[PDB]
């Protein structure tokens, strides 16, 4: 069994560097806390600006079915976690998945 | 099980710098009609989904959309209104 862990790694590296880091300082896949948009603007020395529009065009990569196909067979189990990796999920998928 | 769009492979040949080559894996691909349902139910679907480069915003995307929608039903693949 692949763990969503490794899972969500693969699919990750499918990223360009910098999108890979947003999203990883994000959802707190990098220590457990997440930034907000302005902390990562601070890293990588950009406006909050685009870091949401790196943001919203990552997650409209990774909600695409060649990122997002196997990662949605992990929702029901992830689901109600409290972990980082389901918090990536549900923002991927919805509240509704 | 449904096989896997060939898209997985190479996914910003899809994503991102879409071209006709990949255009023509999705008239092919067996989970075309599905993956047109959920480019309807996806958030901010955007790039090649289904055989459609879905513009990123206006009346094209509207249009896109659209198609998209009824194609999908057309298919057996209606989109769920409660997820979109
Ligand atoms: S129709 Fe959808 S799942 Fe199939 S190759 Fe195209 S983008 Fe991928």
């Amino acid at each position: 069994f692949t763990l969503l862990q490794d899972q969500l790694q693969s699919v990750l590296d499918t990223l360009s560097e910098r999108e890979a880091g947003v999203v990883r300082l994000r959802f707190g896949l990098t220590d457990g806390q997440p930034r907000t948009l302005d902390e990562i603007g601070q890293v990588y020395g950009v406006t909050r600006e685009r870091i949401r529009q790196i943001e919203s065009k990552t997650m409209s990569k990774l909600r695409h079915p060649s990122r997002s196909q196997v990662l949605r067979d992990y929702l029901d189990g992830s689901s109600g976690s409290g972990t980082p990796e389901e918090r990536l999920l549900r923002a991927i998928f919805g509240e509704k998945a | 099980e449904v096989p896997l769009g060939v898209c997985t492979q190479d996914p910003d040949r899809w994503t991102t710098t879409p071209d006709d080559e990949a255009k023509t894996l999705c008239r092919a691909c067996p989970r075309r009609w599905l993956c047109a349902r959920d480019a309807v139910e996806s958030a901010g679907a955007e790039g090649l989904w289904a055989g459609v480069v879905i513009p990123e915003s206006g009346r094209a995307r509207a249009f896109a959309l659209g198609q998209l929608r009824s194609l999908a039903e057309r298919n057996g693949y209606p989109v769920r209104d409660h997820r979109v």
